[PDB]
């Protein structure tokens, strides 16, 4: 309901624009088709309608590959869980005990 | 004789080329020697190894 | 049952013949899962924890010459 | 008229290979001193040149 | 006007989407050389 | 590729001191025929 309707406004954002009422609605498709493809910007198709807002995520964004990631191997009684911290490791290290504490203030 | 967001949305577009491409930079002044030198260093420490387990 | 669920869906974005192809590309099914790229600064991102990763295979090469230094001597 | 044609995807390769070199130049001065011996670029630039 | 800033982005996107691919490639490569 | 004999050597020298039930005295490190010799004055004892 949400997905199928947003499918039929990049349809028609893509291919079919009626904003403008005359050949610069065709300019506007390429418009819509560059934005698309960039990943980025606004596919306006209709002055009744909110145009089709583009991000990377959308298919037809060209800069998209897979590749690969290494899977967790511990378990959960290791207890393991990963803090990324705004800090560098030297500050880290030089504070860890505090950051200990600081944790356990945190477990209350 | 465009609506004016479909103008400032051609400016993002002309920032956003540019954010696409010195990223692309970015990438393109990187260099494997480093990943290359791991490979060098595991071929001669195995060799080092080896002669200390044998004497 | 992780794993399976996570790849039975295309992430956003993602074409199903790359998302089905990527699991055959993968080398190894136990160890590896399929993660998508997606614009020049998740590239980036890989690059610089790449070489991150290196210098802590470097860390650890360094201290197994001192490792064979204990050996040799 | 043939005889522009040629003249103009002439000068489009050429504006094209211009655009290429002035990007080694670009790319260059972004390449911070500490990582400017990584980049071959500027002496595959003069090689080709000569 | 907007078609020649058109005609030239898709000529940079042409441009980029060959980089960004030979750069995924290369990463690729990279990611499985430090496993 | 640039990696020569000297691998394979280091791997020799273990075949032969993993073999070794060492000695009191030092082997002799025959010259070419002396190992000429030594091949056929070994294959004409196995070939009995």
């Amino acid at each position: 309901p949400t997905q199928s309707n947003q499918l039929i406004n990049t349809a028609s954002a893509l291919s079919a624009p009626t904003l403008l009422g005359d050949e610069r609605d065709a300019i506007l498709a390429k418009w819509n088709q560059l934005q698309a493809f960039w990943g980025t910007g606004k596919g306006y198709f209709n002055n009744n309608i909110p145009p089709v807002e583009f991000t990377q995520e959308n298919p037809f964004c060209r800069f998209k590959a897979v590749g690969y990631s290494c899977m967790p191997s511990n378990k959960d009684e290791d207890g393991l869980v990963v803090l990324v911290f705004n800090k560098k490791e030297t500050e880290i290290r030089s504070q860890q005990q505090q950051l200990v504490e600081s944790l356990h203030k945190v477990l209350g | 004789n465009l609506p004016p967001v479909i103008c400032q949305d051609v400016e993002n577009l002309q920032k956003f080329v540019k954010e696409q491409k010195q990223v692309q930079e970015e990438i393109s002044r990187m260099s494997s020697k480093a990943m290359l030198k791991v490979q060098e260093d595991i071929k001669a420490l195995k060799q080092l190894l080896s002669l200390a387990a044998n004497g | 049952a992780q794993i399976k669920q996570l790849l039975q869906n295309p992430p956003a974005g993602v074409d199903p013949i790359i998302w089905e192809q990527a699991k055959v590309d993968n080398p190894d099914s136990e160890k590896l899962i399929p993660v998508p790229m997606v614009g020049f600064k998740e590239l980036l991102r890989r690059l610089k924890v790449q070489d991150q990763m290196t210098k802590q295979h470097q860390t650890r090469l360094d201290i197994i010459s001192e490792d064979i230094s204990e050996l040799q001597k | 008229i043939q005889r522009n044609t040629l003249n103009i995807d002439k000068l489009k390769i050429e504006t094209a290979q211009e655009l290429k070199n002035a990007e080694i130049a670009l790319r260059t001065q972004k390449t911070p001193p500490g990582l400017q011996h990584e980049y071959a670029a500027p002496a595959d630039y003069f090689r080709i040149l000569v | 006007q907007l078609e020649s800033l058109i005609n030239k982005w898709s000529l940079e996107l042409e441009d980029q989407e060959r980089h960004f691919l030979q750069q995924a490639t290369q990463v690729n490569a990279w990611d499985r050389t430090l496993i | 590729d640039t990696e020569g004999f000297g691998e394979l050597l280091q791997q020799a020298e273990q075949l032969a001191a993993e073999t070794e039930g060492i000695s009191e005295l030092p082997h002799v490190e025959r010259n070419l025929q002396e190992i000429q010799q030594a091949g056929e004055r070994l294959r004409s004892r196995t070939l009995t």
